[PDB]
């Protein structure tokens, strides 16, 4: 009906495609490309820095009233907190589909209530505008001339460069990493108090009353108004010394420096960063705002930085160390090459069925307003995103053409008619138009009704929820697209560009096996029904991932330790390991990293650390060499005693923490009530991952391997000396711990500034235990006479998901699948392990994310054969339809098969894969349904609706058959190269468009090598049923 | 099964400042608070020498500038009649000249003034009524007799200390003993005065240092004709000098615990290797080093390679070598 | 079979230090503040023997130093003029020298010092005016007397205190007393003076404590002829002392998680094994245990963390418990 319309408006309508043609090539030019918008966002982190370093109170209640506050906002589900040495980090959680600001603004309102009741010095933050999965750019500060070093280079980047980044549009953190912070340390000798009758509180208060300026207001001189100012700013190390402490009648004053020493130095260091293992370094790492393009910024970023060429002072270099456009680019390339490399196969599959150059063209053109119409419909989900909304163009273009040629094929013998009927030195206008027409009536409809069905065997996807859903979706939408466009196309362009302008030794190679397939109708219906049982016995070698492990030049390792290291040592395992790291061939450049950055998206501690490895391009790799093979050198090479290493992913990690906070592919969780019951089943389960076959390394964090010591101030005892409990701790928060006590303030810049005694007198136990104390009363006594000191353990960091202990357990493995060793784990678990009181067990990880994505399969097969029915009933008769269903599973059939010769598994990558196969069958059903129709429609089926006589519609369907062949060989001879792209694994995320591939590859060529005989010998016994 | 090899030991190729061990003086710029105060030689205490009742007062008190004669009360002495007389008496009927001699000096010895005998020879009549004078140009700090009263022997009449030459004393701190003792000249100045700043070359530096500060005590004398420099004002000592030479190195490249101090010295090739050494002390930004350096030796100018709210310094240097 | 084997590549890489188990004693070391004071055996407090009147007072104040023999002031005492006249009286008419001396007598323990009587046998003149000197070197520290006074036989002329062999007070706070033995070694330090080396001369722990301030008294004689050590100035005083014999190890090389203790023993073979001490005491790096080895073991002293979590890992640890 509506190609009639198209016939009418020749001109216009395709004038207007490649309009909306180059309309699609710039609803594209957005372009650039998200790797990933496949993180989750329904979680706020609000960060509380250094209230009192005390692990049991400090964040007990930061996430007691501040969580209690979490408890009763709205939106309220979760309420988790880390809490840890100092810090304490929350993260709230929601629904889904919440907006992501729809959140924050609900989260805010009990931030700012809340912020009454924080001590002094700490303020509760909220988490940046983006997420983990932001971390796009990161890079080192170096300077090897010795004109500068860690104080000066950290100071450049706190006051310089990260005010030159955050700037530049869809930033929305340029956090720091490693460095040291200048530090004023004001070093008072217990003695000099003492001698000089001065107390610490003294010292304190002093300190205070003498770094501040004051406005006087102003005072009209000569009409003018002149601003009375003081000065009074901390800003030379004299300053310091010259605070005065107290001064005698005499006018004899007794100075700051008469009882300290004031010296420059490093503050505290959260994380440490260490380059190549050849240096500490100080880093800036760029966040990037959760929704904003990750390309356009990073390019954005790269040309700040030669403006800041003639701008850093000499000897300064950045080192980068990590970049996302390298892979971005690398992945956008490659699937341009496929979309490249499938469009020439058609042109050699179009003109190698068909010998004419304007029959291969109008087939050809069928592509450029196809691909572009494709181009539009990306900029309704926006091909910003993903590999997915390309390989989704790349997993269709097989189908795309399918739907010019056939009707091409549909004219040509269409022509072969009309010329031996009637002459041959005699055409006009007319005649073309009229054959045209007729080509378009008969192949016309049944070829539409396919292409709707396929988007309805697809619809299904939609409804994959989340993360999955988001890696399947724009590839579930972006084929939707150019498919149902060029089923608009060719039914309003197709037919008027084909009419404005060997296959015998195939057809002898096919028919001969053909008359055989009705010697007996039934029995070859069974013989090949017979090669489905063949397929689920194989079922049972292949495994199944969550996903394809989508392998980047950047790699990163993340080896963790007990619960316990020191800053210093663990900065030097750094560097140590940094060293080894280097020492293979592979790598070009390592950029380590112990502790957190500048950020509140790092809660790491010291004992864990994040390396990211570089390795040269692969044009530089030795000969036999291969990432899994560099990845193993790399575990044999970098071992320290006492270290577990994981190797993960750039990015795999921060979104796999983002989703469920493991930062292994294996992931066992167990959450308890109680504390000594998880870490029990921490350990026992830590040692059963070590037995398996299918393991690199298992450790399992600790949550109360935390060591202290202890300092019970006694009430009695200090009273004595007129001692309140708090003036004791002075000299624990002040005199030993060297707690900030205030800032100078230098123009642009603000460094701390702090009391302590000098290391000495609080070395161990034995020197705390003697710490001297000036009394009030001016008593000379020490720490011990007026408290008790002992050493301990406990909580090394309190963790919680949802308001209830836990301690995450993490699992590497990779030399054997996953679905494989996962389930050998919890079946390990509950077989020797045990079940210990109140103490639940579960898994993480990627598995956690396989199980959602499983569930709604037999809703998602289901759905599609109560849409698919639906669909079949073009042809109206029922009994008709149930055939097409049972020609299906032969072609899954096939997709698993290949699977096991590839060596590939069972994701969600095959699983879309296998339900675009089931959406072929429909239109492979229109095929040859509407030929084998058509056969008892002609002519000849005026011979048997009437009577019997077999050997006539043998003769109708042996020319059904040699009908279907030349258009139906050609199409699938288009789908077959396609397959081969997809299937190859060579390039920047090929294997996981291998995945998503073969379940299609195998799958296509057991339906044209089986439905091509079942089909029509199931109908030569379906109207022997009727008669 | 690797047996890749590494070295542990501390490393540092991308950021180290080093300065080299220099040998020079270390300067010094202070200013000292000082103040002006009485002259300590120039003091009289004037007490009568004899019991008696006060006749009359002249009208001095405590913070009235005297000068020396200027009378201070009339008080009657009876003490020495008795004696007087005797020779007086005695001369009516010409005792020896020995015989007198005595008695006229055993007034002396009475305590009788030696200008009083004189009036008593010249006048030949009993002396009763006495004056007393300041003894001293100066300012009465103390004056405890009125009209009225009796005068004890102890009582003081007068507390004159004067400030012909005023004194100034600083109160330098003990921490520059070792540099003060010989030091050249100084820089007097008095903010009541800014006209009055003149260079003091001669002063003495007290035994002794004031306990309830720390310092020590610098006695300086400055002339006051014009009687400028009132004692009571401010006063400031500065000292712009350098010491003798020693070796030098800056503060920030010296790693001091509270017990054990020392340094990072960079060696010939590239390896850092913490020395112990002897400090003296900084000034400025250096410190001397009384020993553990060779002049010319190359050091780093950081702490910043330890973190300091941790690390066991101790732990943290050995970490670097071997 | 205890301990955990490593592989040796991997120890090498850590950086692996060890250190050798050693009997021996523990050496306290510990700082304190001290004064520099005046020496209160060089004393002496000036009094008149009899009471005159001042005739001059010399070019002297508090705060000044002065030398043995230094004039304080001159005085005219009367009170010895009698004797004094009465001996001269006899000396013209031949008197018994047993009458002489026994007037000279009187005139001793009548006040009229020894010197001065000497210098009336020596010129036959009755003495009146007198001159009081300065019996030692060393400060005057009180000096009531000024010129046009009447001087009493109980006013304070002038207060010295010497200050050689200068006195230097550390004050222990009494908690800490045991730091202070016999055996134990001093060593002084005047920050006014980083150039001068001092000398104790004897030092000794007084009687009581100081209730003021809850501190012991240390009280060192110390050499001060070049007079650098000023009184008043500050002090630190720096002690070691020498414990009963012991187990000696770094202390680095020592794990307390409270409950246990424990070192990492290097074996024979080279392989780590965790073994309980039990401590006695620590100081200056070093920390001694009362039992748990045996000098010649080697003890690891670097990479210690790594290597016994390793241990734990290994259940090393949880082996070594049970063992014993
Ligand atoms: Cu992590």
């Amino acid at each position: 009906w509506i190609i009639r319309r198209s016939v009418a408006n020749r001109f216009l309508v395709l004038m207007g495609a490649l309009f909306l043609s180059i309309w699609g090539t710039w609803t594209i030019i957005n372009t650039p490309v998200d790797a990933l918008p496949d993180l989750s966002d329904v979680q706020v982190i609000i960060k509380t820095s250094y209230p009192g370093q005390a692990p049991q109170i400090v964040e007990n209640q930061v996430t007691y009233p501040l969580t209690t506050t979490m408890l009763s906002v709205p939106g309220a589900k979760t309420v988790r907190g880390f809490s840890q040495f100092g810090d304490s980090y929350v993260y709230v959680i929601f629904e889904d589909g919440t907006d992501p600001y729809w959140a924050r603004s609900r989260v805010l309102e009990y931030l700012n209530q809340v912020q009454g009741k924080l001590p002094a010095g700490v303020s509760a933050e909220l988490g940046p505008d983006a997420t983990g999965v932001g971390w796009i750019y990161e890079y080192a500060l170096v300077d090897r001339s010795g004109k500068h070093d860690l104080a000066d280079l950290r100071s450049l980047q706190d006051w310089f460069l990260k005010y030159e980044l955050k700037t530049i549009p869809d930033v929305a953190e340029v956090a720091s990493v490693g460095g040291v912070v200048k530090e004023y340390q004001v070093v008072i000798d217990p003695q000099r108090l003492a001698q000089y009758g001065i107390s610490l509180a003294e010292v304190k208060s002093a300190l205070d009353a003498s770094n501040q300026e004051a406005g006087g207001s102003s005072i009209e001189l000569a009409e003018a108004e002149y601003m009375v100012r003081a000065s009074g700013y901390l800003q030379t190390l004299d300053d310091f010394n010259h605070i005065v402490l107290k001064a005698s009648e005499n006018g004899v004053p007794v100075y700051l420096r008469d009882v300290a020493k004031v010296q420059i130095g490093p503050e505290m260091r959260r994380g440490i960063a260490e380059l190549n293992g050849e240096g500490e370094v100080a880093g800036g790492v760029v966040i990037l705002r959760s929704g904003k393009n990750a390309r356009e910024v990073i390019a954005a970023v790269k040309d700040k930085l030669e403006t800041l060429k003639s701008s850093l002072p000499e000897g300064v270099e950045i080192v980068t160390t990590y970049d996302r456009s390298q892979l971005i680019d690398r992945a956008i390339d490659n699937l341009s090459g496929k979309l490249l490399e499938e469009f020439i196969v058609v042109a050699v599959v179009c003109a190698l069925f068909l010998w004419h150059v304007r029959s291969a063209l109008v087939a050809i053109i069928s592509l450029p307003l196809g691909l572009c119409i494709a181009f539009i419909v990306m900029h309704f989900q926006g091909l910003n995103a993903n590999i997915m909304s390309l390989g989704g163009i790349a997993i269709a273009v097989g189908a795309m053409v399918d739907a010019a040629i056939v009707m091409i094929e549909n004219a040509h013998k269409r022509l072969e008619e009309w010329q031996h009927q009637h002459p041959d030195a005699t055409l006009d206008n007319k005649t073309r138009w009229q054959v045209i027409t007729d080509a378009s009536v008969e192949v016309g409809p049944a070829l539409f009704i396919s292409l709707l069905i396929i988007t309805l065997s697809f619809i299904p996807i939609f409804t994959l929820e989340g993360q999955e859903g988001r890696l399947f979706g724009p590839l579930a939408f972006t084929k939707t697209y150019a498919m149902a466009g060029a089923a608009l196309l060719a039914i309003v362009v197709i037919p008027i560009l084909m009419g404005y302008w060997l296959n015998r030794f195939l057809i002898r190679v096919y028919h001969p096996l053909l008359l055989k397939v009705l010697h007996w109708p039934k029995t070859t219906l069974l013989v090949a029904a017979l090669s489905v049982l063949t397929v689920l016995w194989p079922l049972n070698k292949v495994g199944g991932e969550f996903l394809p492990q989508i392998n980047e030049g950047d790699l990163l390792y993340m080896p963790s330790t007990l619960p316990g290291i020191s800053a210093a040592e663990a900065a030097s395992m750094l560097q140590k390991t940094d060293k080894l790291i280097m020492s293979v061939p592979e790598v070009a450049r390592v950029f380590g990293k112990t502790g957190k950055a500048e950020t509140a998206t790092d809660s790491a501690p010291l004992e864990m650390v994040e390396t990211t490895i570089q390795l040269k391009p692969q044009e530089q790799w030795r000969p036999g060499m291969t990432m899994d093979k560099i990845i193993e050198e790399l575990d044999n090479t970098v071992r320290l005693p006492g270290l577990a290493n994981l190797w993960v992913p750039p990015i795999r990690n921060r979104i796999d923490m983002l989703s469920t906070g493991i930062k292994s592919p294996i992931g066992i969780k167990v959450s308890g009530t109680v504390l000594a019951d998880i870490d029990a089943m921490a350990e026992q389960i830590e040692e059963v991952a070590r037995t398996v076959p299918g393991v690199a390394s298992a450790l399992a964090e600790r949550l109360e391997g935390g060591r202290y010591i202890n300092v019970e101030i006694n009430r009695e005892k200090a009273a004595r000396y007129g001692m309140t409990v708090a003036d004791v701790q002075l000299f624990v928060t002040s005199a030993v711990g060297g707690a900030m006590v205030g800032e100078t303030v230098e123009g642009i810049a603000r460094y701390p500034i702090n009391l302590r005694y000098p290391q000495s007198w609080r070395d161990s136990p034995q020197a705390l235990r003697q710490l001297p104390i000036l009394t009030p009363m001016k008593q000379q006594i020490t720490l011990a006479d007026v408290a008790d000191i002992k050493v301990s353990t406990g909580p090394s960091m309190l963790k919680t998901e949802n308001a209830r202990p836990t301690s995450w357990i993490y699992i590497d493995a990779r030399d054997r699948d996953m679905v494989s060793v996962v389930h050998d784990l919890q079946k390990a678990i509950a077989e020797k392990v045990q079940l210990k009181p109140g103490t639940s067990v579960a898994f993480s990880g990627q598995f956690e994310l396989l199980e959602r994505a499983n569930h709604k399969l037999k809703l998602m097969v289901p759905m599609t054969l109560m849409i698919i029915f639906v669909l079949l009933y073009a042809f109206r008769r029922v009994g008709e339809a149930l055939l097409i269903i049972s020609s299906v599973p032969f072609a899954l059939v096939g997709g698993i098969w290949l699977l096991w010769w590839m060596g590939f598994h069972l994701s969600v990558a095959t699983g879309t894969g296998f339900i675009a196969l089931a959406g072929v069958a429909a239109e492979f059903g229109v095929v040859m349904l509407m030929y084998l129709r058509h056969a008892i429609e002609a002519v000849p089926s005026l011979n048997n609706p009437q009577t019997f006589s077999e050997q006539k519609l043998d003769e109708a369907l042996y020319h059904g058959a040699v009908l279907r062949v030349r258009p139906k060989a050609m199409t699938v001879a288009v789908i077959i190269a396609g397959l081969l792209p997809i299937l190859w694994g060579t390039g920047a995320g090929s294997e996981v468009m291998s995945r998503i591939a073969a379940p299609m590859i195998g799958g296509m060529i057991t339906a044209p090598l089986l439905s091509l005989f079942i089909i029509p010998a199931a109908y030569k016994l379906m109207w022997l049923h009727r008669h | 099964a690797s047996g890749v090899r590494i070295d542990p030991t501390q490393t540092q190729n991308l950021g180290v400042k080093t300065a080299t061990v220099t040998r020079g003086p270390l300067t010094f710029a202070q200013s000292f608070p000082a103040n002006v105060s009485y002259n300590e030689y120039q003091y009289a205490i004037v007490q009568a020498r004899a019991a008696g009742f006060i006749d009359k007062v002249y009208p001095l008190t405590v913070g009235d500038k005297v000068q020396k004669g200027t009378p201070l009360l009339d008080l009657t002495i009876p003490d020495w009649v008795e004696a007087q007389s005797e020779y007086l008496l005695l001369r009516e009927t010409g005792g020896t000249a020995t015989q007198t001699e005595g008695i006229l000096e055993r007034l002396r010895l009475a305590g009788m003034p030696e200008a009083d005998i004189r009036r008593l020879i010249a006048t030949q009549k009993i002396q009763t009524r006495f004056t007393l004078k300041a003894p001293i140009d100066g300012v009465i700090t103390a004056f405890d007799l009125r009209a009225g009263m009796n005068i004890a022997k102890d009582n003081v009449v007068a507390k004159i200390q004067g400030m012909d030459p005023v004194w100034v004393t600083a109160a330098i701190p003990e921490s520059i003993a070792w540099l003060v003792k010989d030091a050249s000249q100084f820089t007097l100045t008095v903010p009541a005065r800014p006209d009055k700043t003149l260079t003091i070359r001669k002063w003495t530096l007290l035994p002794g240092v004031d306990a309830a500060t720390r310092t020590l005590q610098l006695r300086l004398e400055v002339d006051n004709a014009d009687e400028a420099l009132k004692p009571g004002m401010n006063a400031w000592l500065q000292l712009n000098t350098a010491s003798e030479p020693m070796l030098l190195i800056p503060s920030q490249a010296l790693i001091d615990t509270g017990s054990e101090q020392r340094v990072i010295t960079v060696d010939a090739d590239g390896r850092f290797v913490p020395k112990r050494v002897a400090v003296f002390q900084a000034s400025q930004g250096v410190t001397a080093l009384r020993s553990g350096l060779a002049e010319g030796e190359k050091v780093v100018s950081s702490g910043l390679f330890l973190i300091d709210s941790e690390a066991n310094i101790s732990g943290a240097l050995e970490r670097m070598r071997s």
